[PDB]
C-alpha cells in the first residue's frame, strides 16, 4: 500500500502506478518495485489508482520504497489545479530577484520552481 | 490616626513587612509623601534624585507585574533591574548619619545607572568603597558639593568622571 | 394552632412566613422598649423570644403542631445571630431551590441539599 | 450634547468609553499579557496609554514645585486636540510624546522633540 | 478597612478566578486545533520511522529541547529540564541547544557553558514546516551537527491527554545511514549523496514531529494547569468568603458598642 | 466544635461506656454522671431522658434541665446549681462527672440577663464580666488529693462554634479557661467521619498521664504517625515518593 | 542552505492562484529569532 | 396621591430618595433622644420606610380599581447593597431596577445592569405584543452575560455567534 | 549587632528575609504550584520551609504530653546550626527530618535515622 | 507606622544628623533639638538618655518626659508645655 503525507496533510497513507520525480530522472512504482530510497526533486507527480489518475504538484520530499511494499513519499506541499496565473506574475518578480540576488541561491530555487511552473 | 493626617504637612508611612524585608529605614516610599515638596532640600540632592521618586514607582509597578509571573520584556526588566540597584541603595543601617555631601554621589549613581551593572549583593560593599574612594581622590569634589551645595557643569561632569572612574569599583 | 391540637386533638401545621421578620419585629420592640440591643442589632432577648415560640411548637400527647418556616437569611449570611437562632430551633431544612425547578422538577426540592436531623 | 455640543460631546464620549475599556482590561493583562487580547483591543490599549498621558497637561504654578511650564490649551483647540488623537491621526506619534504636554500642536512639536 | 481591605482582596480572588476559568476555556480550544496538527505531523513521521526501522540503525554530543517560550503551561517546563539534567550528567561534553525560553532559563543556570544556539518566538503558533526546516538549517550550519557523534533531542510525548511524559529520541547522523545494517534492501545511488540529503531531511522531518507532540502536550498542561488553578482560586474564595461574613458582622457590632456607649451617657 | 453535628452524641456516649465501671463496684470505678442541659428544646431533652432509659443508663445519671422556655436567669444559675450537686458527689469523695451542654448558651444567657440590668457590653457583645462568669464556673471540677479523699469530678464542656470560627470570643475565653480541646470538624463529619475528631485541633494539655499503660505502649507514636498522616496528605495534593505512599496508606486505613 | 531548506525555499513559492488558506500562510512564513550564544555571552538575537 | 388612587385613577408616584428621608428621620429621632439603632439610624426605621412603601396599591374592583404605582430611589452609598437602609428597602419592596456605574462608564445609557434588575410583578404586566417578541430578547443577554469573559483569540464558533449577537 | 555580634545580627537578618519572603509569596503558592514559581524564589521557598520546621525545638516539660524527649541547644550552637542551614549546607535532606528536633546535629542524626 | 518599628529610632536619626550642624557655628545653620518621650516606661527614657549621652548629642538636646506611671493629667498637660519650651 502507498503512502502518501504532508506534514499538515495525508493524501495516501499498492496503489496502481506511480510516477515519481526523483533525483534518478523519474521514477515509476506499480505494484512490487523493488526497495529504493530516492530524494524526490521539485516536482510533478501522478498517482494512479486503478485507471483514475490524479495529478500532485510537489515540492520535492523523499520517496522510499520499503521492503514490505509501502511506499514511503513524504513531501512540503502537493491538487496540481491549486498551484495553476498568480504564479506567474511571481515568475517575473523571480527573474527580478534574480538579478539584484544564500539569497542568490535562493533566486536560483525560484529558477528552479520557474522550471517546474513551465511543465504546468 | 485619621485627625493627625489632616492637620501634618507631611505622612511618612512606614511598612511592618519592609522592616522584615530588611529595608531598614522601612519607610513605605508610596504612602511616603510630602505635600510641601521640595524648596526645603539641597539644590545639588534636587537634581540627582529628579527622576528618583519616578524610578522607584515605576519599580513598584513592575513589582507587581514581575509577581504575576508574565514574562517580563527587556524594557521592563531595564525598570525591574534599575529598581533593585535602587531598593538598595535606599538601605542603611540605624544610628549612621550621612552628610549630603556624600548622599549626592551615591544618588547620582543610581540615577545615572551606573549601580545598575553591578551585582546586587555586593551593592552594599559598592557604596562604602565608593565613598571611601571620593574620600581619596576627589575629595575636592566633596569639599564643593559641601560649600556650594548645588551641581554645576563642571561639579556635574567632575562627579560623572569620579562615578565613572569607580564604575569597575 | 394549640386550640385545634389540645383541644380539637387534630394534628396540624402551623405555617410561618419570614421568620426573619420575626426576627426584626422583635429587634424593634426590644429597642423601643428601650432595651440595648445586643450582636448585630438583635435584641437583648433574642434567645428567649424565639425560645417562646419555638417550644410552643412541640409534640403533645393530645396532637402535635409542625411548623414549616420560611427563612429570609439576611443578606445570605448564616453566621448572622438570627440565622444561627433560627438553625438551633429547626430540626430539617427542605431546600427548595429554582436550578431543580428548571430540571423540569416541581417539586422544587434540591436533593442533595435537603437534609433533615431526624433522618437518623 | 445639548449644553456643551454634540462635537464636544462626541468627542469626550470618545475619550471616556476608551479608557473605561482600558481599565477593565487592566486585570486581564496583569497576569495573562497583552498577547492573549483581541487585535482591536490591543490598539485600544494603545491609545488608551497615548490618551492617558495627553491628560498631563503641566501647570503653570508647577514650575515653582518643579520646573514644568504650564500650557493654557484653549477650550475649542482642546476639543480638536482630543480628536485627532482618537482618530488615530496622531497614533503614528509616540506614547510618551502625549506625556507633560498641551494640545496637539504641542504634541506634534514634542514629537519633534522626540525625534530629535 | 478590614473590612473593605477584605471585600476588594476577596474581589481580587473573583478575578482571579474568573481569569483562570476563562484561560482554561481558551486553552481547551487552543488544545482541539493543536491535537488535529499533531496527528497529520504523526503520519508524517512514521513513515519516516518506516525507513530508519526497517533499515535498522546502529547509531561530545548534541542536546535539542523543546520548551514554548510561555509558562503557565504546567510542569512541563521543569519536568523536561529535570529529565535534561538527568542525561546531562550522563555525558559531561554534551552542547545544549534551547528551543524555547522556559528551557533555555532552567539549563542556561544549570550550566551557562553548553548553550550555544537558542531559538525564540516559537510557542505563539503551532510548529511548522518553515519553522523547522529553518531551525534545522541553522543547526546544521551554526551547530555543525553531523560532527556531534550523538544528537538527542527532548520534547515532551503527551502520553495522554490528562498526563505528559518528557521523551526523547536519537536523531541518526550521515554515518548512522551509511552503516545502518540493512542498507542493501533499499536502493542507494552512489552519484546521488543520499546520506548527506537523507540526513538532513530527517534531521528536519523528525524534529518538526518533536515539536509537534511537544506542542500538544504543552498547551494540554496548560489546559489541565488552569482548571487546576480554577479550583485553588475557588477553595481561596471559600475561605475569604467566611472572613468577609466575619468582619461584617464584626463592623455592625464594633459600630453599635460606639452608639451605645454615647447613648449610656 | 461545630453547632448540630449532634454535637451532644459525642458526650453521650462517653456517658454510656462507663456502665461497666459504673455497674461495678469499687466507688473510684463508679462515676456518676450530671448531664447539664442548658438552652435545649424540652423534646431534645425528652429524647435524651428517653435514650438514657433506652440504655439503662439513667439510674447512674441525673439531668439538670434549663430548656430554652425555662426565663433567662434561671439559664444563668443552671451551670451554677448543676454544679453544686456534682461537689457533692465529690466531696462525698466519689468519682463523677459533669457535661455541661451548651456553655454557649450559658454565654447567651448572662449576656442577656447583664443587658437586662444595663451594664455597658463588652467584646462581641457579651458582658465584661463573662470571663469571670465562665472561669468560676470552670474551675470548680478536680482531681482533689487524698486529704479530701481523694474527690473526682471530670468535667466536658460543650462549646459551640459558630461557622467553626475557633477565634471567637465566647469560644476562645474558654478555651483560655480549661486544659485540653476535642475541636470536632465539620469537614470530617460531612466527608463522614463519625465521630470526626480532627487532631490538629484537638489536645489534651494535661490527658497524657492519666491513660493507663497498655493503653501508652500500644498506642504510643500513633499521635505522632497521624501527625505526619496529616503532613504527608497536605503535600500529597504534589509528586508522591514511596515513603510518602507507605506513610500515606497506612494513614489512609 | 541545507537540502531541507531548499525544499523549504521552494515550497514557499510553490504556495503561490490564490485560495490560500491561513494555515498555508502560516507555514510559509513565521517570525522567530534565532538566539545565539556564546559559552553565557550571547550574539545578539536575529531573526531566524 | 392617595385622593387619585380613591377616585379609581392611576398615577405613579416616585419616592426620590428615600435615602434622604433616612436622614431626616435620624436627624428627629437622635436629637430627641429616641432610642438610636443599627448604622446609626433611627431604631424604628424599618418601620418608617414600611409604611410608605405599602400605600402604594392597585385597588379591588370593589374599590372600583385604581392605582397608585410607586417607584421609589435609593442611593447607594459605594454601592453597598449590605447598608442597611439599603437592605430593608430592598425587602419591602417588590423588584429592584440597580443601575450601574460601569456601564455609564461603559457608554451604556440607561446604564440598567440587567443581572442585578428585577421584577417581582415584572412580565405579569408586560405588553402581549411586546411580551411575545422579548422571551427570545432575555436569555440571549444572559447568554450574553455568560460568555462576556470569553472576549478576550481562540473562540468557538458557537461562541462567537453568542457574541455577535450580543455585543449588537 | 553591637549586642549579641555582628554574625549573630547577619545570620538574623538572613533568618528574617527568607521567611518573610516565604510569607510573601505564601497568596502565589497557594493560587498556583511551587513549580509557577521562579527558579531562584523556588530555592528560597524550599529553603524557607525547611527553616519554618527547623526552628521547632520539642520542650522537656512538655516531654510528658508531647512525648517527644526535650532538647535544649546553646546559643553559640545555635548561631552556628541556622548559619550553616542558610548557606543551605545541610540542606539536601528531608523536611521531616527539620520538623520537631533540636540542633543542627540532631537533624543529621534524624536524616540517619529516616535513611533507615 | 506600626508600633514599635523602632518608632522611637527613626526621630533619634534626626537628632543625631544635627551633630554635624550643632559641632559648627551659626546658630541659624543649628537646629537645638527637643525630643519629648511621652507614656514611655522610665526604662525606655533611661536608653534614650543614654544613647543620646553616648553620641555626646545631649550637648545640644533638651529631653521633656512625662513617663508611663506620672500622671494622666500631666500626660495631657506634656505636649503642649513641650511646645512652651
Amino acid at each position: 500500500k502507498l503512502q502518501f503525507a504532508l506534514p499538515h496533510e495525508t493524501l495516501y497513507s499498492e496503489v496502481t502506478q506511480v510516477n515519481l520525480p526523483a533525483k534518478s530522472g523519474r521514477i515509476g512504482v506499480l505494484a512490487n518495485h523493488v526497495p529504493t530510497v530516492e530524494q524526490l526533486l521539485p516536482g510533478v507527480v501522478e498517482v494512479m489508482e486503478g485507471s483514475n489518475s490524479k495529478k500532485f504538484f510537489i515540492s520535492g520530499g523523499f520517496a522510499t520504497v520499503q521492503p514490505d511494499s509501502q511506499l514511503c513519499v513524504t513531501a512540503i506541499e502537493a491538487p496540481l489545479e491549486s498551484f495553476s496565473e498568480n504564479i506567474k506574475n511571481l515568475l517575473a518578480e523571480a527573474k527580478k530577484n534574480v538579478s539584484s540576488s544564500r539569497e542568490a541561491a535562493e533566486a536560483a530555487i525560484q529558477v528552479e520552481v520557474l522550471e517546474n511552473l513551465q511543465s504546468v | 490616626p485619621t485627625n493627625v493626617i489632616s492637620i501634618t504637612d507631611g505622612q511618612i508611612f512606614l511598612e511592618a513587612e519592609l522592616f522584615y524585608k530588611g529595608i531598614r529605614p522601612a519607610i513605605n516610599v508610596g504612602l511616603s509623601v510630602s505635600r510641601v515638596g521640595s524648596a526645603a532640600q539641597v539644590k545639588a540632592l534636587k537634581q540627582v534624585a529628579g527622576s528618583l521618586k519616578l524610578f522607584l514607582a515605576q519599580y513598584r509597578e513592575v513589582a507587581a507585574f514581575a509577581q504575576f509571573g508574565s514574562d517580563l520584556d527587556a524594557s521592563t526588566k531595564q525598570t525591574l533591574v534599575r529598581g533593585e540597584r535602587l531598593t538598595q541603595l535606599l538601605k542603611q543601617n540605624q544610628y549612621s548619619p550621612l552628610a549630603t555631601e556624600e548622599q549626592v554621589p551615591l544618588i547620582y549613581a543610581g540615577v545615572n545607572g551606573h549601580l545598575d551593572g553591578i551585582e546586587l549583593s555586593r551593592i552594599g560593599e559598592f557604596e562604602s568603597s565608593f565613598l571611601s574612594y571620593l574620600k581619596s581622590n576627589h575629595n575636592e569634589l566633596l569639599t564643593e558639593i559641601r560649600e556650594k551645595g548645588e551641581l554645576s557643569k563642571e561639579l556635574l561632569a567632575s562627579l560623572k568622571s569620579a562615578t565613572e572612574s569607580f564604575v569597575a569599583t | 394552632a394549640e386550640y385545634f391540637r389540645d383541644e380539637e386533638g387534630q394534628d396540624v401545621l402551623l405555617f410561618i412566613d419570614n421568620i426573619f421578620r420575626f426576627t426584626q419585629a422583635g429587634s424593634e420592640v426590644s429597642a423601643l422598649l428601650g432595651r440595648i440591643p445586643s450582636a448585630v442589632g438583635y435584641q437583648p432577648t433574642l434567645a428567649t423570644d424565639m425560645g417562646l415560640l419555638q417550644e410552643r411548637i412541640t409534640t403533645t400527647k393530645k396532637g402535635s403542631v409542625t411548623s414549616v418556616q420560611a427563612v429570609y437569611v439576611p443578606a445570605d449570611d448564616l453566621t448572622d445571630p438570627a440565622p444561627a437562632t433560627t438553625f438551633a430551633h429547626l430540626d430539617a431544612t427542605t431546600v427548595l431551590s429554582r436550578g431543580i425547578s428548571e430540571l423540569g422538577i416541581y417539586p422544587a426540592v434540591d436533593p442533595l441539599d435537603s437534609k433533615s436531623r431526624l433522618l437518623d | 450634547a445639548a449644553v456643551v455640543g454634540q462635537e464636544h460631546y462626541d468627542v469626550a464620549s470618545k475619550v471616556q468609553e476608551t479608557l473605561q475599556t482600558y481599565k477593565s482590561l487592566q486585570d486581564i493583562i496583569a497576569i495573562l499579557g497583552m498577547d492573549e487580547l483581541s487585535e482591536q483591543d490591543k490598539l485600544t490599549v494603545e491609545r488608551a496609554r497615548k490618551i492617558q498621558r495627553f491628560l498631563s497637561q503641566p501647570f503653570a504654578v508647577a514650575e515653582v514645585f518643579t520646573g514644568i511650564p504650564g500650557k493654557l490649551v484653549r477650550l475649542k483647540d482642546t476639543v480638536a486636540s482630543f480628536k485627532a488623537v482618537l482618530e488615530g491621526k496622531y497614533d503614528n506619534i509616540p506614547e510618551h510624546a502625549f506625556y507633560m504636554v498641551g494640545g496637539i500642536e504641542d504634541v506634534v512639536a514634542k514629537a519633534e522633540k522626540l525625534a530629535a | 478597612a478590614t473590612l473593605k481591605e477584605v471585600e476588594m482582596r476577596l474581589k481580587s480572588i473573583k478575578n482571579i478566578e474568573k481569569i483562570t476559568k476563562t484561560m482554561k476555556i481558551v486553552a481547551s480550544t487552543r488544545l482541539s486545533k493543536a491535537e488535529k496538527a499533531k496527528i497529520s505531523a504523526k503520519k508524517m513521521d512514521e513513515a519516516e520511522q518506516l525507513f530508519y526501522k526497517n533499515a535498522e540503525t546502529k547509531n561530545k554530543e548534541l542536546i535539542v529541547a523543546i520548551t514554548s517560550d510561555k509558562g503557565l503551561c504546567g510542569s512541563i517546563h521543569s519536568q523536561l529540564a529535570k529529565a535534561v539534567r538527568r542525561h546531562l550528567n550522563d555525558q559531561p561534553n554534551a552542547d545544549i541547544v534551547t528551543i524555547g525560553d522556559k528551557i533555555k532559563m532552567q539549563l542556561l543556570r544549570t550550566h551557562p557553558n553548553n548553550i550555544k544556539l537558542s531559538i525564540n518566538g516559537i510557542g505563539k503558533d503551532a510548529p511548522t514546516f518553515q519553522e523547522s526546516a529553518l531551525i534545522a538549517d541553522k543547526l546544521l550550519s551554526v551547530m555543525k551537527a553531523g560532527t556531534y557523534p550523538k544528537i538527542s533531542i527532548f520534547y515532551n510525548d503527551p502520553v495522554s491527554s490528562l498526563s505528559f511524559e518528557p521523551s526523547e529520541k536519537p536523531i541518526f547522523n550521515a554515518k548512522t545511514i551509511e552503516q545502518s545494517p540493512s542498507f542493501g534492501k533499499f536502493e542507494i545511488d552512489t552519484d546521488a549523496n543520499v546520506p548527506r540529503d537523507l540526513f538532513e531531511y530527517t534531521l528536519a522531518n523528525q524534529m518538526l514531529t518533536a515539536m509537534a507532540q511537544g506542542y500538544a502536550a504543552e498547551i494540554s498542561a496548560r489546559r489541565n494547569a488552569m482548571d487546576n488553578a480554577s479550583k485553588n482560586a475557588g477553595d481561596m474564595i471559600n475561605r475569604y468568603s467566611i472572613l468577609y461574613n466575619r468582619t461584617r458582622q464584626a463592623v455592625i457590632t464594633n459600630e453599635l458598642v460606639d452608639i451605645i456607649t454615647g447613648a449610656s451617657s | 466544635g461545630d453547632r448540630q453535628t449532634g454535637k451532644t452524641a459525642v458526650a453521650l456516649d462517653t456517658i454510656l461506656n462507663q456502665k461497666r465501671w459504673n455497674n461495678g463496684s469499687d466507688e473510684s470505678k463508679k462515676l456518676y454522671c450530671v448531664y447539664v442541659a442548658v438552652g435545649q428544646k424540652r423534646s431534645t431533652v425528652a429524647q435524651l431522658v428517653q435514650t438514657l432509659e433506652q440504655h439503662d443508663a439513667m439510674k447512674y445519671s441525673i439531668i439538670v434541665a434549663a430548656t430554652a422556655s425555662e426565663a433567662a436567669p434561671l439559664q444563668y444559675l443552671a451551670p451554677f446549681t448543676a454544679a453544686s450537686i456534682g461537689e457533692w458527689f465529690r466531696d462525698n469523695g466519689k468519682h463523677a462527672l459533669i457535661v455541661y451542654d451548651d456553655l454557649s448558651k450559658q454565654a447567651v444567657a448572662y449576656r442577656q440577663l447583664s443587658l437586662l440590668l444595663r451594664r455597658p457590653p463588652g467584646r462581641e457583645a457579651y458582658p465584661g464580666d463573662v470571663f469571670y462568669l465562665h472561669s468560676r464556673l470552670l474551675e470548680r471540677a478536680a482531681k482533689l488529693s487524698e486529704k479530701e479523699g481523694s474527690g473526682s469530678l471530670t468535667a466536658l464542656p460543650v462549646i459551640e462554634t459558630q461557622g467553626g470560627d475557633v477565634s471567637a470570643y465566647i469560644p476562645t475565653n474558654v478555651i483560655s479557661i480549661t486544659d485540653g480541646q476535642i475541636f470536632l470538624e465539620a469537614e470530617l463529619f460531612y466527608k463522614g467521619i463519625r465521630p470526626a475528631i480532627n487532631v490538629g485541633l484537638s489536645v489534651s494539655r494535661v490527658g497524657s498521664a492519666a491513660q493507663v499503660k497498655a493503653l501508652k505502649q500500644v498506642a504510643g507514636s500513633l499521635k505522632l504517625f497521624l501527625a505526619q498522616y496529616r503532613e504527608v496528605a497536605a503535600f500529597a495534593q504534589s509528586d508522591l515518593d514511596a515513603s510518602t505512599k507507605q506513610t500515606l496508606v497506612r494513614g489512609e486505613r | 542552505i541545507s537540502y531541507a531548506a531548499y525544499l523549504n525555499v521552494a515550497a514557499q513559492a510553490i504556495r503561490s492562484t490564490e485560495l490560500q488558506t491561513a494555515s498555508v500562510l502560516n507555514r510559509s512564513q513565521t517570525d522567530a529569532f534565532y538566539t545565539q550564544y556564546k559559552n553565557a555571552s550571547e550574539p545578539t538575537p536575529i531573526t531566524k
